[PDB]
């Protein structure tokens, strides 16, 4: 754990991403109370306005603010992306395992099956559920969903993952001096596949946020009058060419969110060489 | 050969057969196309609604509504819309457009992925690594549908700062070209030029980072070394002895990029006002009509099993492992 | 008032040029009294060749058209016998002189007394008596049964008169226009429809007794309405009516491109179902809840960079142009003040949030269309209603399916779109301002208010008409019918080259004038 | 004349994260035609920096300096497409690993083709690809013009060394440059291999440098050697000279440590204590000084230099006149002899009879067909008594660890019966089986692999111990009682098994195999993949384990000199049946079948007399 910790400490790139995340994560949550307009009134006197002194980020065509809006945008996406990559990295794990365990025809049956779902796009599968989802107060139904139709791609390296290491020695040591099984799952597996899972749920956390703002910009997510990511852009790219603020700060956010996700990401994983 | 390309042939035949279903249960399921005729405050009388829905086929089980479908998709028909209007009349026409743009997106993509991802690995650590890499970050790390918008934004200012319209961002083709095949070739390039390099930016953004780790697993082999210390330059062991051994990989990801690109097919077209499946694809969830989906997600898997198919097809004349053992 | 065309002298204008401008679809029948046949294009298309009686200035005041009829004159009151003389020298496009059959033609089509027809509909002559012989041939004398006020209608403004070989059999009006058009008065004649190529074209005619068009073509392209502002970037088309600020905004940067401004005759407005089970049925809450909407904030924020100073449209039956068009609005004023206090007093008291009536939530549907320019208004309403506390549920119905399913039969509490005015209003009511009469959604109505409407138009003097249909207005104001909201600030890019042609709104264009600015 | 290759104070250091690793410190040597110098060393010694510095193909962050002429002209700062001249057409180069040094979508003709077409220019494919079938006829492998079109994975190692060797010698070279060669390749392919480099270096006539680390290899290939230390040569002279008349201490040690077939049974080694050292930041004076017999003070002000002993001798000591004549057991001050055995029990403890495995094989990736029955296993019968050593000797594909491996699943087989302490496996219920398991326990062959990557030392000890049921009062002592046992000081008790170096690795599995004080050890391969200098302190602590405590072991192994010394008795498996069975001296000295005596003449003896 301490060699890991300062091998990551290392990347300054790395550590500074998962700390704006962490920061972004914070003020989404804790500044919106705060600021003078909330996210829901509107000013009918300062429509399309240049970051000011009494907007500081400006306003949109209805007057609405724009770094309220931002903030509950924020809030939405990440909790969403957080809340479907967990899930998926936990699908993902306990299939790959069962398939890659059993071994034979369980895990041939298993596989092909991961590759039949795998056939049409995930996009296509998830938009076309999406009609039953939308019309609910509670986002728990879009979070289901996005879990439980991307996990299938990570399954395969997972199963690869416990086929390696079922084999490799000092299981069959284990084995060979009373070592209960219960006893090897907790103390000889679970040490060896926990951070890689980790890593897991660190990609699929942008996988995740990627697939629910690209349904929001659609029509198809998060519907009025809550507030994701993807319909600000959605509304802003309306009179983006008049006054483009408002469609390139939203977006710049989003971007911000992904590199850091992404950054993050890929540090940790070279942090487990 | 024609045994390992037989056997993987069936297969796609009977991943394809059975996700033509399992695909129709699943919308059948979620698109309720009468949940508005049902709900008016002035609810309509029942004989209106047990009409529609006959006219319409909600009255038997999915099983035997599947049968009917298929007995006729195979007879080439394709069902009817909400409206009416028949599907195969639009089929043709939007495949035609989808497939133009997607052949052109992934070639391009693929290719220019395939180069920076082995300068990327030969280079690596020095400047040009560096900032490909991180081009490669920035560029997979936007969703396509800001690309599209910025791409759209930069054509604007671009056209109005030099004076004459330089880019045009709008529909397949222009209105109102009369000419012979020249003029409409060089307008339809025009078009095509910006929806395209929307695609191609993210397929070699994947493309590069996957075959920049193939062909550094391939440099910490031991046949480069060999093929120097038979007289080979370091450049012509690196091309011919060490790039084709890092080719073989790329041959197997390549139904995943079609995959991807198939995904970022429908905001291209949303956002560039092209009518292909894309659009309809929106159009059809949007008003829950089940023929039109029923024909895009069987367009959609046939168009990566196809894509997975002549990948396999070229790893097979790649990689001796297979064609002999 | 105050038309905003490139006003130069017909003259000095170059001779020849095409003009190319855009349709919506290739129009499946050329009748433009057959009801499939008549649509605004293709109106507006027919409008360049076929003969009128009376061309409307910048403000409604009709004036007679010399060159087709010498004199149209109105000579009794008790029979409402008017006497439509016809130019000595004119003819139509086959050289058949143009007499009183071609009138006595038209309004037996139109009177609708053998429905063998499809007409539109048949306003200014189904009180028609009988025309017949004058004392020359070219003039024809129209006995009316029922006096009329509107007489000018038919024949003018948007219905043009059609030859006698095509509305006299009832065959021909079904089917006969199909394929091109019949014989033609204007000064274009349509020469050629590649249906094929999806355009139309009209060339000078031979035969106008009149001026010289300083035209040589009209080509009409048949472009969706998405790839109409991109293609006036190129050469394609050069003229373009621009809605949004976005696109406003990409057309006034372009070169030899200028945008033209004088307001349209086509309002937006709200309308709430009277019907019988829905909230909306009683004259006061109606009428309360109407004075908690802000009107003037609703037009000053939709359209923000469109206009400057936008008020809204205040009038039922004149458009902001017209004239006879005072601020009939004063029944409802906005104030949440007065709202709130007879909005509980009547018996809504407010509970938690929403107020309610105990056996009912105030809960309105407003079903608009899908578009994004509908949703602002819809949006801004909400949260000004959402301070007195009546909770406007809005569900946004798109296409197809809203004039049919939902507001064709109420399935609606209160529903947003868009009339349109014309300089001859006085028919739009006795369609949708009364008891019966179609487009009379949300079936509001008073046997008051029906008997004032046949007062407005029985009349025989304009200076009466416009007060009559004001006090009309006021019965319709006072009973909780619908809203005005917006009037659109009609906006056409157009080539800064081209001349007398631009934003008119109401007002008509000379097409014998158009023309070219010099090289 | 200009020698043909001379190298002057050459010296080699990459660079790493920390501290710059100084390979090669300042060798020099020199090669004339028709002559053959070995690089002796082991473990880090950097003979292979300097093999891959001569030819030039070090890696792209390794800073190379001093002189190397070839013929007369230099060869550090050449240009690539200068240096790029010499190579294959007048150095050729045979590298370690077959396994991959082939690139494996070219068909090995073509190779060979590619090869002799890029020096020769006009010469046309016609005639290229005739002579690869020439040079693979020569090399030696079997119907050459078929194989001419078989991809690399289509051949086995021997195979694909012949290949590389074909390669390295197409052009007529002049400097042959064998990086070992040998190693990772069955015994008597090794001499089959050997053969081919004596016939290649006879044909072409020119001068071969072989790297190894074994010494059979040098006493019966090479005519000088230059024995490595610490990136520094330390002693050269002839192989007579080297075996008879060694003076450094450190070659003492490592001829002191070599096992023989001559020697008895229970003959102890001489092992030279510690680790090489960290090239990285050495101290100065001797490299040799933390581990020599004879270190004194002076040894550590000044490092020794490489000095004139005898006639055609030299050696980088300082102390040498008290290593003249001595025996490496009098320096290294050990007993090597062998201890009287003792009467041991003479009962059995392990009984197979009869005993059969099959292995079905199957083609078809997705689909799986039945088309033959490999039986790496047929038909064998062996016993083990107590207190004595059954060595199972074979090469790769013979079926031995599979043996051991199903002995230990203590299971019925297929056919034959297996007695263990007096029960036949199959009459065995799963308590009867954890109650026997605890008598029997097995040592694994990679030392990395076999213990848990992030578990501390007393954890991986304790296993045993702790799921068997001892209370945390006795685990402790018995783990302490342990590292002393072994070898190990009780401070790595909480020391993760990363940071151990090689051997202490093996001791730990030892240990952890010693737990429960089983009565049979299975150790499969055990030593090999190890030092010399290291196999030989294992060798004796397993040795002194079985004369004290009373041990049987059930020994798996592929070379035949450490199975002299341990083994009491032998069985050479081949293909899977046991050929050859009895006492080890009369099986080593008096073999019958026909593979025992090609087995046994194909091993090398260190003797160069
Ligand atoms: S010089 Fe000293 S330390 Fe070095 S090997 Fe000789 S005696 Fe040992």
């Amino acid at each position: 754990r301490t060699l890991v910790v300062r091998r990551f400490l290392r990347n300054r790139a790395a550590v500074a991403s998962l700390a704006a995340l962490l920061l972004l994560f914070v003020s989404a949550y804790a500044l919106p109370p705060l600021l003078p307009y909330s996210y829901d009134d509107l000013d009918f006197n300062a429509l399309l306005q240049p970051p000011g002194t009494k907007h500081w980020l400006g306003t949109n065509a209805l007057g609405q603010d724009l770094l309220a809006q931002t903030l509950r945008g924020m809030q939405k996406s990440m909790l969403i992306g957080v809340c479907v990559a967990v899930i998926s990295t936990g699908i993902a794990a306990t299939v790959g395992a069962i398939s890659g365990y059993f071994g034979g025809w369980r895990d041939r049956t298993l596989m092909w099956v991961v590759d039949l779902l795998l056939v049409v796009p995930s996009f296509i599968l998830i938009a076309i559920v999406t009609p039953r989802t939308k019309n609910s107060a509670n986002i728990m139904f879009l979070v289901l969903l996005l879990a439980g139709f991307g996990w299938m791609i990570s399954s395969r390296m997972v199963r690869g993952m416990t086929m390696s290491l079922r084999e490799r020695e000092f299981i069959r040591a284990a084995r060979y001096m009373g070592v209960s099984s219960r006893r090897i799952i907790v103390g000889h597996v679970v040490p060896n596949v926990a951070s890689i899972l980790i890593i897991d749920a660190a990609l699929n956390v942008a996988a995740a946020i990627l697939a629910e703002t690209g349904l929001s910009f659609l029509g198809f997510g998060i519907q009025p009058p809550d507030v994701s990511l993807g319909t600000l852009i959605a509304d802003g790219t309306a009179s983006a060419t008049a006054f483009p603020w408002v469609f390139l700060f939203p977006a710049s956010i989003l971007v911000l969110i992904l590199v850091c996700a992404n950054l993050t990401g890929d540090g940790l994983r070279d942090a487990l060489d | 050969m024609t045994r390992y390309l037989a056997r993987r042939l069936l297969n796609y035949l009977v991943l394809l057969a059975l996700a033509s279903f399992l695909t129709y249960c699943l919308t059948s399921l979620a698109f309720s196309p009468l949940e508005s005729l049902m709900q008016r405050s002035p609810r309509p009388p029942q004989a209106v609604i047990d009409a529609k829905a006959h006219d319409l086929g909600l009255d038997r089980p999915i099983l035997a509504r599947y049968a009917n479908w298929v007995s006729h998709a195979v007879r080439g028909d394709f069902g009817t819309t909400i409206t009416g209007q028949p599907v195969g009349t639009e089929l043709g026409r939007r495949i035609g457009v989808s497939l133009r743009l997607l052949v052109v997106g992934s070639v391009f993509g693929t290719v220019a992925g395939v180069v920076i991802g082995a300068w990327g690995a030969i280079r690596q650590y020095r400047l040009s690594d560096r900032v490909m890499t991180t081009l490669a970050l920035l560029v997979l790390s936007t969703p396509t549908f800001v690309v599209a918008n910025l791409l759209i934004l930069g054509a604007l200012r671009v056209n109005w700062a030099v004076g004459i319209q330089l880019f045009d961002y709008t529909g397949e083709t222009s209105p109102g070209v009369a000419g012979g095949v020249w003029d409409r070739l060089g307008d339809r390039l025009q078009h095509l030029i910006l929806p395209s390099l929307t695609l191609a930016l993210a397929a070699a953004a994947g493309f590069s980072r996957y075959q920049r780790n193939a062909m550094l697993d391939v440099l910490g082999q031991d046949f480069i070394r060999t093929a120097r210390a038979k007289g080979l330059t370091r450049r012509r062991a690196l091309l011919k002895h060490g790039l084709r051994t890092a080719l073989i990989p790329m041959a197997t990801l390549f139904a995943y990029g079609v995959a991807g690109l198939v995904t970022g097919a429908v905001f291209v077209e949303k956002i560039f006002g092209w009518h292909g499946m894309g659009e309809w694809m929106v159009r059809g969830i949007s008003t829950q009509d089940t023929n039109i989906v029923a024909a895009i997600t069987v367009f959609s898997g046939a168009v990566v099993l196809l894509a997975g198919l002549l990948s396999d097809v070229i790893y097979a004349a790649l990689d001796p492992r297979v064609r002999v053992s | 008032t105050t038309s905003d065309i490139n006003q130069q002298d017909p003259a000095t204008l170059q001779d020849g040029g095409n003009l190319r401008l855009s349709l919506t679809d290739f129009p499946p029948n050329f009748n433009i009294l057959h009801i499939d046949g008549n649509n605004a294009e293709v109106a507006a298309m027919m409008k360049a060749t076929l003969p009128r009686a009376f061309i409307i200035g910048p403000d409604g005041s009709t004036t007679v058209d010399t060159n087709y009829f010498t004199s149209i004159e109105l000579t009794r009151t008790a029979p409402q016998v008017v006497t439509y003389t016809i130019n000595p020298e004119a003819v139509w496009s086959d050289g058949t002189p143009i007499t009183w059959r071609d009138i006595a033609s038209q309004i037996h089509a139109i009177s609708g007394a053998d429905k063998a027809f499809e007409i539109a509909s048949s306003s200014g002559a189904e009180r028609v008596a009988s025309v017949t012989r004058g004392v020359d041939d070219r003039q024809a004398v129209v006995t009316f049964a029922k006096p009329y006020a509107e007489w000018r209608g038919m024949f003018a403004g948007n219905g043009m008169l059609l030859p006698a070989s095509m509305t006299a059999t009832p065959e021909a009006f079904n089917k006969g226009q199909l394929d091109g058009p019949g014989p033609s008065a204007g000064p274009f004649v349509v020469s050629a429809l590649d249906r094929t190529a999806q355009r139309i074209v009209l060339t000078r005619n031979p035969r106008w007794w009149g001026a010289r068009p300083r035209l040589d073509s009209i080509t009409y392209l048949v472009l969706d309405d998405a790839a109409r502002l991109p293609a006036l970037q190129n050469n394609t088309i050069d003229a373009t009516g621009v809605g949004t600020l976005d696109q406003l905004t990409i057309a006034a940067r372009t070169k030899g491109i200028s945008i033209r401004r004088a307001p349209g005759p086509s309002w937006y407005h709200f309308t709430l179902n009277g019907a019988p089970g829905s909230i909306l049925a009683d004259k006061a809450l109606r009428l309360a809840i109407a004075k908690g909407i802000d009107r003037y904030t609703i037009a000053r924020v939709a359209q923000y960079g469109l206009t400057s100073d936008p008020v809204p449209l205040n009038n039922h039956v004149f458009v902001a142009g017209q004239d006879g068009y005072q601020d009939n609005s004063g029944v409802v004023a906005y104030n949440p003040e007065q709202a709130k206090r007879e909005l509980d007093a009547l018996g809504w008291r407010r509970s938690g949030a929403f107020r309610e009536k105990d056996g009912r939530q105030l809960v309105i549907r407003d079903l608009f269309y899908d578009a994004q320019s509908t949703r602002q208004f819809a949006q801004i309403a909400q949260h000004t209603l959402a301070q007195i506390g009546v909770k406007l549920e809005l569900q946004a119905k798109s296409g197809s399916g809203f004039f049919s399913d939902y507001v064709n039969v109420g399935a609606f509490d209160i529903a947003q779109f868009g009339a349109v005015g014309d300089a001859f209003p006085l028919s739009s009511l006795t369609q949708i301002y009364a008891s019966d009469g179609e487009s009379n959604f949300g079936k509001i109505g008073s046997p008051q208010i029906d008997a004032a409407i046949e007062r407005t138009l029985a009349e025989l003097d304009p200076g009466k008409a416009r007060a009559l249909a004001n006090q009309v207005d006021e019965l319709i104001w006072a009973e909780g019918f619908s809203l005005p909201l917006t009037q659109s600030p009609g906006t056409v890019a157009v080539r800064s080259t081209l001349a007398n042609f631009g934003a008119t709104g109401l007002a008509d264009l000379d097409y014998t004038a158009i023309g070219f600015m010099r090289r | 004349m200009s020698p043909l290759l001379e190298v002057t104070d050459l010296a080699v250091t990459f660079r790493t994260d920390g501290d710059p690793v100084t390979a090669v410190r300042g060798i020099s040597y020199r090669v004339e035609p028709g002559e053959v110098v070995a690089m002796v060393g082991e473990s880090g010694s950097g003979k292979s920096a300097a093999a891959m510095a001569v030819v030039g193909l070090l890696p792209e962050y390794a800073q190379v300096r001093g002189s190397v002429r070839l013929q007369g002209t230099e060869l550090l700062g050449l240009a690539d497409n200068a240096m790029s001249r010499f190579r294959g057409k007048a150095i050729g180069t045979v590298f370690q690993d077959p396994m991959s040094a082939l690139t494996p979508v070219y068909t090995v003709g073509d190779q060979i083709a590619e090869a002799i077409e890029v020096h020769q220019p006009r010469v046309g494919k016609k005639a290229a690809r005739r002579r690869a079938v020439e040079l693979l006829d020569l090399v030696g492998i079997s119907q050459p013009q078929r194989r001419s079109r078989a991809f690399p994975h289509e051949l086995s190692g021997g195979e694909r060394q012949r290949v590389v060797i074909a390669i390295a010698i197409a052009n007529d070279p002049d400097l042959l440059i064998c990086d070992e060669p040998t190693t990772a390749l069955d015994v008597t392919v090794q001499a089959q291999i050997l053969d081919v480099l004596k016939a290649a270096r006879d044909v072409t006539g020119a001068g071969v440098l072989i790297i190894t680390h074994d010494l059979g290899v040098v006493a019966e290939f090479a005519d000088r050697a230059l024995v490595m230390y610490a990136g520094r040569v330390v002693e050269s002279a002839g192989v007579n000279d080297l075996y008879r008349d060694r003076r450094m201490p450190y070659t003492v040690g490592l001829l002191g440590s070599v096992p023989r077939l001559d020697a008895a049974q229970g003959t102890r080694l001489v092992p030279i204590p510690g680790a090489p050292p960290s090239l990285a930041g050495l101290a100065p004076g001797c490299p040799f000084a933390p581990r020599c017999p004879l270190v004194i003070d002076e040894c550590l002000t000044a490092e020794p230099e490489l000095l004139d002993v005898a006639t055609d001798h030299r050696a980088a000591c300082i102390r040498t006149e008290l290593v003249t004549g001595r025996s490496a057991a009098d320096i290294y001050r050990v007993k090597t002899e062998a201890r009287p055995a003792a009467l041991g029990d003479a009962s059995v403890v392990v009984r197979v009879r009869h005993l059969v495995k099959t292995y079905r094989l199957a083609k078809g990736v997705v689909l799986r067909r039945a088309i033959g029955e490999v039986r790496a296993v047929d038909g064998i019968s062996l016993e083990l008594r107590q207190g004595r050593t059954l060595g199972i000797v074979g090469e790769s594909g013979s079926g031995k660890s599979t043996t051991l491996h199903e002995i230990l699943e203590l299971a019925a087989p297929q056919s034959g019966s297996i007695e263990v302490l007096g029960t036949d496996v199959a009459t065995l219920g799963t308590a009867e089986r954890r109650s026997l398991r605890r008598d029997i326990q097995v040592v694994f062959q990679d030392p990395v692999a076999s213990l848990d990557p992030r578990l501390p030392v007393f954890d991986l000890i304790a296993e045993p111990l702790q799921a068997n049921g001892f209370g945390k009062n006795e685990t402790h002592a018995r783990v302490a009682e342990l590292l002393d046992i072994v070898g190990l000081r009780h401070g790595d008790a909480s020391r993760y098994p990363a940071e151990f170096s090689g051997g202490q690795k093996q001791r730990i599995g030892i240990a952890r195999a010693l737990a429960l004080q089983p009565k049979i050890l299975a150790l499969d391969e055990p030593v090999s993949a190890l030092d010399v200098s290291i196999q030989a302190g294992i060798i004796n602590l397993l040795l002194d384990l079985q004369e004290q405590f009373g041990l049987s072991y059930l020994f798996v192994s592929h070379d035949l000199s450490v199975v002299k010394h341990l083994a009491h008795q032998v069985a050479v498996m081949l293909a899977g049946t046991v050929v050859e069975q009895g006492d080890s001296e009369e099986v080593f000295g008096n073999p019958k079948h026909e593979y025992t005596r090609r087995l046994l003449g194909a091993v090398p003896q260190p003797d160069p007399a």
